[PDB]
RNA sequence: CCGGGCACUCUAACGGGACUGCCCGCGAAAGCGGGAGGAAGGAGGGGACGACGUCUGGUCAGCAUGGCCCUUACGGCCUGGGCGACACACGUGCUACAAUGCCCACUACAAAGCGAUGCCACCCGGCAACGGGGAGCUAAUCGCAAAAAGGUGGGCCCAGUUCGGAUUGGGGUCUGCAACCCGACCCCAUGAAGCCGGAAUCGCUAGUAAUCGCGGAUCAGCCAUGCCGCGGUGAAUACG
């Protein structure tokens, strides 16, 4: 963990506080999973990437501290049988 | 031991009471290379053979070790048909070594919590004759009894 | 008051060099306090002695420093010039400070 | 005599006692005594309903425990899961939730071990 | 290694954390000694011929 | 044990310091 | 004045002075049983005081240092084995039957790559 | 600490020293036993050292290199992912199951190595990781450093426990562009399996095995319990 940090890449950071003041909001797709989220970022659905496709991820307000590449998951499972 | 004989590690006479039996003694009790504890509890176990006993500990250790020293035991021998169990008497040598052996085996067995009264009341209940490390030196000679019977395979 | 470090990766040279040092200094003018070793530092490297796969199996070597001390107290400018132009050292390092 | 929900400590020491509670130990309870200036090497045995009940309002008041403080661990754990996030699915999956491997042994969060053919 | 990789190495600007020892003799990147810039192998191949100053097999 | 990070014995063996094994001397 | 000693047990060396007197002995400027107290083997340190009889007869200065206790301990005991037979050096006598005028050339065995710790080996394994 | 000496310890170069060379016994000799030497014997202990060859052994992914193969790609740059996946199965290990033990306090004794792009004394802030400050050292000259077990004192009283610390919740620290996947560390909480392990099976012959700590290489940091080393204490047992 950070401290004087809380790291956010400025990449979606600037689309995002670009989304609040337009007044129109929609669906954005980033690689940045080592961000972290919010609170401009709630309500908004953006796309991860898990290294294959870009999921979209509806953010909601107790998604906070967490970092995007949390809601997206990198691997496949389902079991064994 | 192909070669040699191989000759036996020849032990620095005890400081306190002056005596070699006893080092091999305490060698015996000690785990993991501490001498300090090996002595430091053996010495206790004397403190323990005083103020509860009045005879003279080192007079006492000298004995339950000569009541516990197995007199014949029973080894095996590979023969023409199958592997046998051969009654022959414990060399003087190793009559020893199996003494102070059992005598720790036997004392860290007994229930009482610390070190050196087991120590104690082992070598005690050793030395009266009705200690557990001696039922180990009957009963090996006892499985001697029994096989008598192929004691004409002894070497 | 100045003293002379010495340092190399040989000591049949090192001394070799402290020695010469001595009487260019001694016979060469004011007192100089024979050769005092310093210990040796030994920087080693242990490592897998083939390509693939031999874990057990390592040779290793060493690179040793070797430090030699020769203090001088009294100054001729006999010594100071054979200690600047009369230098025959190879693969041998010296210092020298005046505190 | 019995702190926060029932939990009867007894015999033994005090400030031994007190870990038997959920929510408190080592330190925790260290802490407590001086605080509520009790001697740690008394016995709950025997001691004044005195100082019995100072450390019982002190405890039962400072931190939560074991009812409030179970529940509130189990709606962290339901709030990892339902939102989605990763940390959840491995609750979710019985799985282990901080790194480490689970091609070998995860067996206490994995339970024992179930063989297969192969 | 390749040839992209060996020069790569070289050209270590842009967040100096990826910046990594490579061997100076072959493109290898494991087992380089920070002193020599060799690889392990190197460096036994070197110390062996006398081409490493001072350098000698030790025992004990 | 030496694995029990909360003691002495803990911390020595993991090679750190703290409010268990505090550095002094 | 006095008399000296030399010895050393496996990396540990001690300096032994014996000038006579009461029979005080000091260890590294303490009396030998606060730094030594409660160690088993300590007062075989100076066996060959009582082996060659001298006993209330030397007090004694020693510095000690490298090894351990136990090993600084044989050293000093190597150190009254020398020096007592400076003094009347036919003290060789009794004393080299004894034992006591010879090095314990007894040191750790190194370590040796691919063992553990350097006779110990890894566990087999054959599958 | 100062004067002062280096005598000793030591430091690190150079020699010395044991050769079955001496005595008795055996013996045809070579050797073998035994003796007294001496610090040391019967190659003193430990290294480095590995014959002609063997396994069509290992490695085209260190490198080199014949042949075959790809050529807007089988080459090249990037962002992210994966190598860290988990019903399970095996190897090597660390930590244990406790009272020759655990905890706290006080108190001792090492060696080898590393460090002025670093090691960091000492003071302050913080329970702490750490952060402020900040002197010394190109380093037998300052630093890493506390060695640990041990010792003394006190506590725990045989209990799944002051055993054991896996798991999980919360709170932080540091490196780094960045610690979701995948970091290490500190604190609070949580305290799992575990009460000496079926058939089976490994290591070790002496300063060894056990046991206790310490350094280094790689390295931003680190999944090191690994490896390569260092010394502390220090057994048992070999008829055959
Ligand atoms: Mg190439
Ligand atoms: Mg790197
Ligand atoms: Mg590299
Ligand atoms: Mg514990
Ligand atoms: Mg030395
Ligand atoms: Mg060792
Ligand atoms: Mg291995
Ligand atoms: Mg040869
Ligand atoms: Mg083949
Ligand atoms: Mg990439
Ligand atoms: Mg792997
Ligand atoms: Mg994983
Ligand atoms: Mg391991
Ligand atoms: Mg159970
Ligand atoms: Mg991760
Ligand atoms: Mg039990
Ligand atoms: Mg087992
Ligand atoms: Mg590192
Ligand atoms: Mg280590
Ligand atoms: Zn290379």
């Amino acid at each position: 963990s950070l401290k004087k940090g809380v790291f956010v890449d400025d990449h979606l950071l600037e689309k995002v506080l670009e989304l609040n003041a337009k007044g129109e909001k929609r669906l954005i797709k980033t690689w940045s999973r080592r961000s972290t989220i919010v609170p401009e970022m709630v309500g908004h659905t953006i796309a991860v990437y898990n290294g294959k496709q870009h999921v979209p991820v509806y953010i909601t307000e107790n998604m906070v501290g967490h970092k995007l590449g949390e809601f997206a998951p990198t691997r496949t499972y389902r079991g064994h049988g | 031991a192909r070669r040699r004989r191989a000759e036996v590690r020849q032990l620095q006479p005890d400081l306190v009471y002056g005596d070699v039996l006893v080092t091999a003694f305490i060698n015996k009790i000690m785990r993991d290379g501490k001498k300090n504890l090996a002595a430091r509890i053996f010495y206790d176990a004397c403190k323990i053979i005083q103020e509860k006993t009045g005879q003279e500990p080192l007079k006492v250790f000298k004995q339950a070790v000569e009541n516990v020293k197995p007199r014949m035991e029973v080894r095996s021998r590979r023969v023409g048909g199958a592997n046998y169990q051969v009654p022959m008497e414990v060399s003087p040598r190793r009559q020893q070594s199996l003494a102070l052996r059992w005598l720790v085996q036997a004392a860290n067995q007994r229930p009482e919590r610390r070190a050196a009264v087991r120590i104690a009341h082992e070598l005690m209940d050793a030395a009266e004759g009705k200690g557990g490390a001696v039922k180990k030196k009957e009963d090996v000679e006892r499985m001697a009894e029994a096989n008598r019977a192929y004691a004409h395979y002894r070497w | 008051k100045i003293r002379i470090k010495l340092r190399g990766f040989d000591h049949k040279t090192l001394d070799a060099s402290a020695q010469k040092i001595v009487e260019a200094a001694r016979r060469s003018g004011a007192q100089v306090s024979g050769p005092i070793p310093l210990p040796t530092r030994v920087r080693r490297f242990t490592v897998i002695r083939g390509p693939f796969k031999h874990k057990d199996s390592r040779e290793h070597f060493e690179l040793r420093t070797h430090n030699r001390l020769v203090d001088i107290i009294n100054p001729n400018r006999k010594t100071i010039e054979q200690l600047m132009t009369l230098d025959l050292p190879t693969g041998v390092e010296i210092e020298i400070k005046t505190v | 005599a019995r702190i926060a929900g029932v939990e009867i400590p007894r015999n033994k020491r005090v400030d031994v006692a007190l870990t038997y509670i959920y929510g408190i130990g080592k330190a925790r309870a260290k802490e407590a005594l001086e605080k509520t200036g009790i001697n740690p090497a008394t016995r709950v045995k025997d001691l004044t309903e005195a100082e019995v009940v100072r450390l019982r309002e002190y405890v039962e008041n400072t931190w939560k425990l074991e009812g409030e403080l179970r529940a509130e661990v189990a709606a962290n754990i339901k709030r990892l899961m339902d939102i989605g996030c990763y940390r959840g699915l491995r609750h979710r999956r019985g799985l282990p939730v901080r790194g480490q491997r689970t091609r070998t042994n995860a067996r206490t969060r994995k339970g024992p071990r179930k063989t297969v053919a192969a | 290694a390749r040839k992209a990789l060996i020069e790569k190495a070289k050209r270590t600007p842009k967040f100096k954390v990826r910046a990594y020892t490579r061997c100076v003799r072959c493109g290898r990147a494991r087992s380089v000694y920070r002193f020599f810039g060799l690889c392990r192998i190197c460096l036994r191949e070197l110390a062996h011929k006398g081409q490493l100053p001072g350098v000698r097999k030790a025992s004990w | 044990g030496k694995g029990d990070r909360r003691t002495r014995r803990g911390k020595i063996w993991r090679g750190t310091y703290g409010k268990y094994r505090p550095r002094k001397k | 004045e006095q008399y000296y000693g030399t010895g050393r047990r496996k990396e540990a060396v001690a300096r032994v002075f014996l000038r006579p007197g009461n029979g005080k002995v000091t260890v590294n400027g303490q009396d030998f049983n606060e730094y030594f107290q409660g160690l088993v083997r300590a007062v075989a340190a100076l066996e060959p005081l009582r082996a060659v009889d001298a006993l209330g007869h030397f007090d004694a200065y020693i510095t000690v240092r490298g090894g351990g206790k136990s090993g600084q301990i044989d050293a000093i005991k190597l150190g009254i084995a020398r020096a007592l037979v400076q003094y009347n050096p036919d003290y060789r006598a009794k004393l080299k039957p004894l034992g006591f005028l010879t090095r314990d050339a007894r040191v750790v065995e190194r370590k040796k790559y691919g063992k553990h710790k350097a006779r110990r080996a890894p566990q087999y394994s054959k599958r």
